């Protein structure tokens, strides 16, 4: 019910890490962190849903602008 | 303009003009020191490392 | 010998539970019966490493906040690093737990981190790192090991050594999305 | 099953190290050459140059460092193989008897780690504290030179800089100091780290990290009173020690890549530099002496002393005599002077040493005789450009001042096609210009087709080698495929080029030509010209008609009445199908990254059919056909492979199997045709070693087999490494032991070992019975 | 950008030549799936996976029907020339599965024998989507004989036991459910290393 976009990330973070790192707020229907086609590696960017909206807000407080490697991670909304 | 001055290990070495055979080596094995690598993994070796330094931090007080 | 590693083998011939089989669906044969020379069978190896144990183990022996100690809570673990030539898997143990604080009383909620490695050839564990007892304060569950995680990758792209063209573990998942099927080696894409 | 015999018939030319010290004795000065596999030691002497000993090693010499430890009378030898043999030698001399002493071995390989860009760098402390490798990125590997210790522990130590461009350890440190230069998103930077063997770790350097030019390449530790290192880049050199930071920009530089150095006074004062275009320059440290009495670098000059052949390496002897090893020409021994010559020039050659590498293509020739064969190769690169004309060996030396690339000899016209490539410089007016004069440019006639590189067809006489005739190719046309045939019907014979546009604005060439030339009255006719819509990379004559690949398509041409080439056939199951050979109605097709495959042409269908493939990632350099069912390869690892047709069903058929592997330890460029053995077959390489394959019946092959394994327990080996690791297949996927492959160099050595070890090398066959049978295998070249 | 001809030749020159050098061009060959798959297929809607360590093949797999049933698929590669079905499995036998699994097909550092399939929920179920519970779902699979095999051979589509066998397993997990680590679960060559939350299972399954 809910999507958030996430940025600012370390070229080698995989959506895996993402899962991890997100999937303790709350259930999540999808993670699609955006991959580059002509060299294949991380385009630092990309799109989690939650299956709960408040699930997805604490997501953000607890993780927008907080520091992934040394990139701090941008955590938004969406439409 | 600087050249001049190049060094001399032996003056003759250069002073007579000019214009190799083959090692086979015979069955003879004198050698007592060889060369190996580190088994244990880096990471592993330096929380090792860190965690027996805090073993002495807490033998000193002990 | 030690009581938290299991170990089990079976072989095959035409604790977690195996549904073993051929192409088709025989589910083979389940013996440990002696079948002389190497005449093409299979075997399963299974070696447990119980999170409870060793987590009970290293705050007994190797915690100095030890005897704060009351009893633990949820507990994540991440793999930090597996090492193929000496067989030694290095995990690191996430920690909620309940504890009384210094001789400055009351039992309060803290989290803590836990890096042990383990043998694969003994099955014996050793603790490598004992972590300070921090305070959780006004967050919850999930911001506790989301920061735990974060911590664990911050590590382990710390420690990255870049591989040899040939030593790589290949993944592969397709979304229903991929727009390139890519091989890499030979320069070959299938576009989808 | 394949059984085959690989023999030397010249060992490698092109110098990739040279290094002086005193090896052989405290008071001699030796001149050490390092020439892939082989280890040539000297003497300097009066008279210039005393060889004493040459020895050939069971590897790759990637690092060859002369080192004085405490307690040592002389220098040691440290070696690192390209299978990351390590070895630590001492030379002993007892009256006549020589012996090279191995002090320390073994085999530092990581089963983890990535090999670098720079390739691996070896360097060693001036205190002789430790032996440092850069093997990998990521790591630093340091071996602690102990002395009263069994083994020499050596360990990694994790490097945060992933991608260093060269390292040294710095003269004047308390504390082991490498000082390198590493690349990152924000450009290049200098670095020092000190080195703990108590902590196996790294501390703060001892100077702050500093930004250095996006090309800065190598980096030179200056010994004492000076300290601190100089950093060469393209278009700047500059010094840096803790505080002192001194920078030059001398526009002299600027044309050309400068690739090597060494240092011409102990104390650091002066350095020889070497450029890709062979400019030999002095770079001068000015001191100034303090109160305290430490010396300080006031200034750094730069002086053009001349043009060397394009330096590898280069080492001041004695007198004013540098040594030049060179990989792409010839090496010399040069004189520095201080009063310019006729042309300005402060160096003048002293002695010149024959280099065949690299050899690029080349052809087996019957040109004074009848039965008697003779190689001529495409040799060298730029201003080193050569043809040698090779015979039982006495060689000859044809310069052409350019790059040869390929090479057909046309019986009918008594000439070779010989396709070349010079550099053409932009400049103010017209279009561009030639740097230098070259064998393009100094024909007896030439004609056009109706920096950058100018693409001509050369017609060069078979008694006199004069360059008769230049065809200078379109503007950004390369040529890269020749063939001297006749087609169809058609009496006249042909040289027909491939060719591709080359653009400054892509990467691919999506255009070429073929075009059939006739030469006669001294004169390059154009016949016909076909367009395709790629790279025409190789071309053979195939039963009258035209076998071409361009890019990914295998090709069938047919060479019609009204002189035209139409398309019959077309194969499209290629990455990139660089290399062709054909026997009959087979078709070998070489790939770059997918190893080969076989075609068959299908008269009664008029089109190919893929017969097999060899399923592995083989990044292919050379291919070549025994006979029917045995297919040979050379790839990117130094390894050579033979491929065999499965001998029940199409899919086991189409599967080829690789039934013999060895470890060459040389890049082949070439293979080329021309009772104990069966068939010949020779190899160019990169190094300019000239190789022979043969095959082998079963029973000869077991035989040699047996005997290669009683050679290597009388044998000894230089840093003793095992000769079958060595001849081992190897890749970064896979290392396996050689198979179907005999090594003719090892079993010829029979013939130069004594008497009494003859026998216990024949015990339980007599010593007469092998003596015969190896004499007879070395008249096979 | 460097033009391939002007990396060609220094190949040539400089005997230097590897992956590592043209990194930064663009691929050599480029052809579309729907060029090179077979029509028959068309109906069955594969979800193609990409292509194995070794060039040769290139796998896909069936989310055909509450209960899901998943096959894993070998297809045999040779550029414009279309897909030869070469191994059709059927995945995690036995087991019904109410809800669309996120698999991954995982290869060992150097064994190139036997692959991962390593297949999950979102969130399990109890018709009823359950919480605080996650079934995870791995299958061990052999990868088809890569030329002549001797035991192969020996048949009355029957193939041997080292390069035909299947292994299935399945557990739950609870909160805070574990990471997918594939690169440190595979980083031994003949090991599965499973957090099934409570412990750490060393999986190695091996053909004699
Ligand atoms: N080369 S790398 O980019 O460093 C790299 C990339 C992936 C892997 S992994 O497959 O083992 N996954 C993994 C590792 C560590 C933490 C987490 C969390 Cl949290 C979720 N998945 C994780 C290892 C190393
Ligand atoms: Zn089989």
């Amino acid at each position: 019910r809910m999507r958030l976009y996430v940025g600012s990330l370390h070229f080698n973070i995989t959506e895996d890490m993402l899962r991890g790192i997100f999937e303790p707020f709350g259930r999540i229907e999808s993670i699609q962190l955006m991959m580059d086609s002509e060299t294949g590696r991380s385009k630092g960017y990309g799109f989690i849903t939650f299956s709960d909206s408040e699930c997805a807000k604490k997501a953000l407080e607890q993780l927008n602008g907080f520091e992934l490697a040394g990139r701090p991670m941008k955590v938004g909304h969406v439409t | 303009d600087f050249l001049k001055g190049l060094p001399v290990y032996n003056k003759s070495n250069f002073s007579r003009f000019h214009a190799p055979s083959v090692y086979l080596p015979t069955r003879e094995y004198p050698s007592e020191q060889i060369i190996v690598t580190e088994k244990t993994n880096i990471l592993l070796r330096y929380l090792h490392q860190q965690w027996d330094k805090k073993n002495a931090a807490k033998k000193r007080d002990q | 010998e030690p009581g938290y590693v299991n170990y089990t083998k079976l072989y095959y011939v035409l604790s977690l539970p195996f549904v073993v089989t051929d192409l088709r669906g025989r589910n083979l044969r389940p013996m440990r019966e002696r079948t002389a020379v190497q005449g093409q069978y299979l075997t399963v190896e299974q070696l447990t490493l119980d999170f409870e144990y060793v987590i009970n183990e290293v705050i007994r022996h190797d915690a100095t906040w030890g005897h704060q100690f009351c009893s633990f809570s949820d507990y994540d673990i991440v793999i930090l690093e597996v090492c193929p030539e000496t067989n030694q898997v290095l995990i690191n143990i996430g920690l909620l737990l309940l504890a009384f604080p210094s001789p400055t009383l009351r039992p309060k909620t803290y989290h803590t981190s836990l890096k042990v490695a383990w043998d694969l050839n003994t099955g014996i564990f050793e603790t490598v790192s004992v972590g300070d007892l921090t305070e959780v304060k006004g967050q919850t569950s999930g911001s506790v090991w989301s920061s735990y995680r974060k911590s664990c990758v911050d590590m382990v792209m710390k420690w990255l050594v870049p591989e040899s063209s040939g030593r790589y573990v290949n993944r592969m998942t397709n979304e229903a999305s991929l727009k390139v099927l890519a091989d890499s080696e030979r320069y070959t894409w299938i576009v989808l | 099953m394949s059984y085959n015999y690989v023999v030397t018939a010249q060992k490698p030319t092109a110098v990739n190290g040279c290094v002086t010290g005193h090896f052989t004795s405290a008071e001699d000065l030796n001149l050490l050459i390092a020439k892939n596999t082989r280890l040539e030691i000297y003497v300097v002497t009066a008279e210039g140059l005393r060889p004493v000993k040459e020895v050939g090693m069971y590897g790759k010499i990637a690092v060859m460092e002369l080192f004085r430890p405490k307690g040592e009378s002389k220098d040691l030898l440290f070696i690192l193989t390209a299978k990351y043999n390590a070895c630590i030698l001492e030379y002993k001399q007892s009256g006549e008897s020589i012996d090279i002493i191995t002090r320390a071995h073994g085999n530092v390989q990581d089963r983890i780690g990535r090999p670098s860009e720079t390739g691996i760098i070896g360097i060693i402390d001036p205190e002789c504290r430790m032996i440092g490798l850069r093997l990998y990125d990521g790591l630093f590997k340091v071996i602690p030179l102990d002395r009263d210790n069994k083994e020499l522990k050596a360990f990694n130590i994790r490097l945060e800089e992933l991608h260093v461009i060269d390292v040294k350890f710095l003269y004047g440190c308390q504390a082991p100091t490498i000082c390198f230069v590493y690349q990152d998103p924000q450009g290049r930077h200098v670095k020092t780290y000190e080195v703990s063997l108590r902590e196996k770790e790294f501390n703060k350097g001892p100077w702050k990290q500093e930004n250095v030019e996006a090309e800065a390449s190598m980096v030179i530790a200056v010994p004492e009173p000076f300290g601190g290192a100089i950093i060469i880049g393209q278009e700047s050199i500059t010094y840096h020690n803790g505080d002192k930071y001194l920078a030059i920009a001398p526009p002299i530089i600027k044309q050309s890549t400068i690739v090597c150095h060494n240092r011409v006074d102990p104390n650091g004062s002066r350095y020889l530099l070497g450029d890709m275009e062979g400019r030999l320059f002095m770079l001068l440290l000015e001191k100034e002496e303090q109160m305290d009495g430490t010396v300080t670098l006031k200034d750094l000059r730069v002086e053009l002393l001349g043009e060397t052949s394009i330096a590898e390496c280069l080492t001041y002897l004695d007198n004013g005599v540098v040594f030049v090893g060179s990989r792409l020409g010839d090496s010399q021994l040069v004189k520095l002077n201080v009063d310019s010559n006729e042309q300005g020039s402060y160096v003048v050659a002293m002695e010149t040493f024959t280099n065949l590498g690299p050899i690029v293509d080349m052809c087996v020739v019957d040109l004074e005789r009848q039965g008697q064969g003779q190689l001529v190769t495409c040799s060298g690169a730029f201003k080193e450009g050569s043809l040698r004309i090779i015979r039982n060996l006495h060689i000859r030396t044809v310069p052409l001042y350019e790059s040869p690339r390929k090479i057909c000899y046309q019986e009918v016209s008594q000439c070779f096609g010989v396709l070349s490539s010079r550099i053409e410089v932009q400049d103010t007016s017209g279009g561009t210009t030639a740097l230098r004069p070259s064998a393009s440019t100094q024909a007896l006639s030439s004609s056009v087709s109706s920096e950058v590189e100018v693409h001509n067809l050369l017609i060069i006489d078979q008694h006199t080698f004069e360059v008769l005739h230049a065809h200078q190719f379109l503007q950004n046309e390369y040529a890269l495929s020749l063939v001297s045939c006749k087609l169809g019907k058609d009496p006249n014979t042909y040289f027909i080029v491939g060719t591709a546009m080359v653009y400054p604005e892509e990467a691919e060439p999506k255009q070429g030509r073929i075009v059939v030339f006739q030469y006669s009255d001294g004169k390059l006719q154009t016949v016909a010209e076909k367009e395709v819509k790629g790279a025409v990379y190789s071309m053979v004559e195939f039963n009258g008609k035209l076998l071409a690949s361009i890019n990914s398509t295998v090709r069938l041409y047919e060479w019609t009445t009204e002189k035209e080439l139409r398309t019959e056939c077309n194969h499209y199951n290629n990455i990139m199908a660089l290399y062709l050979k054909t026997k009959g109605d087979f078709i070998l097709v070489g790939d770059l990254m997918r190893s080969v495959l076989l075609l068959a042409y299908k008269p009664m269908e008029g089109n190919f059919e893929e017969i097999a493939r060899d399923f592995n990632p083989n990044w292919m350099s050379a291919v070549e056909i025994l006979d029917d069912d045995n297919f040979l390869g050379a790839e990117n690892a130094f390894n050579l492979f033979v491929c065999q047709k499965d001998s029940t069903t199409d899919e086991e058929r189409q599967h080829l199997q690789e039934v013999g592997l060895f470890h060459l330890g040389e890049f082949v460029n070439v293979f080329c045709h021309g009772t104990p053995t069966q068939g010949s077959v020779l190899f160019g390489t990169v190094n300019g070693m000239i190789g022979l394959v043969t095959s082998l019946s079963e029973s000869w092959y077991n035989l040699l087999l047996d005997m290669q394994n009683r050679l290597n327990k009388v044998i000894k080996s230089v840093g003793k490494i095992e000769h079958s690791f060595w001849r081992s297949f190897h890749t970064e996927r896979k290392t396996e032991p050689a198979t179907g492959f005999i090594d003719g160099d090892l079993i010829e050595s029979f013939l130069d070992i004594s008497r009494p070890k003859m026998q216990e090398v024949v015990a339980n066959a007599t010593a007469d019975d092998l003596i015969k049978v190896v004499e007879e295998l070395t008249r096979i070249h | 950008r460097e033009h391939v001809l002007k990396q060609l030749e220094r190949v040539k020159i400089s005997g230097q030549l590897s992956p590592r050098l043209f990194r930064k061009l663009p691929p050599r060959v480029c052809v579309s799936l729907k060029n090179i798959v077979d029509e028959d297929f068309l109906y069955a809607g594969h979800i193609f996976l990409g292509f194995s360590k070794c060039g040769r093949y290139v796998l896909s797999y069936t989310s055909s029907s509450s209960f899901y049933i998943y096959h894993l698929y070998w297809w045999e590669f040779n550029v414009h020339s279309k897909l030869k079905l070469v191994r059709q499995v059927r995945l995690f036998q036995d087991e019904e599965i109410y809800s669309d699994l996120y698999l991954t097909v995982c290869e060992w550092p150097s064994d190139a024998s036997k692959v991962i399939v390593f297949g999950f929920n979102t969130r399990s179920a109890n018709m009823m989507s359950d919480e605080n519970h996650r079934d995870i779902y791995v299958s061990t699979v052999a990868v088809p004989p890569p030329g002549r095999c001797a035991a192969c051979q020996d048949a009355s589509n029957a193939q041997c036991l080292r390069h035909g066998f299947m292994l299935h397993t399945k557990y739950q997990v609870v909160y805070p459910f574990p990471t997918f680590q594939p690169a440190f679960q595979l980083k031994k060559d003949q090991v599965v290393l499973l957090n099934t939350s409570y412990s750490l299972v060393a999986c190695a399954v091996s053909v004699h």
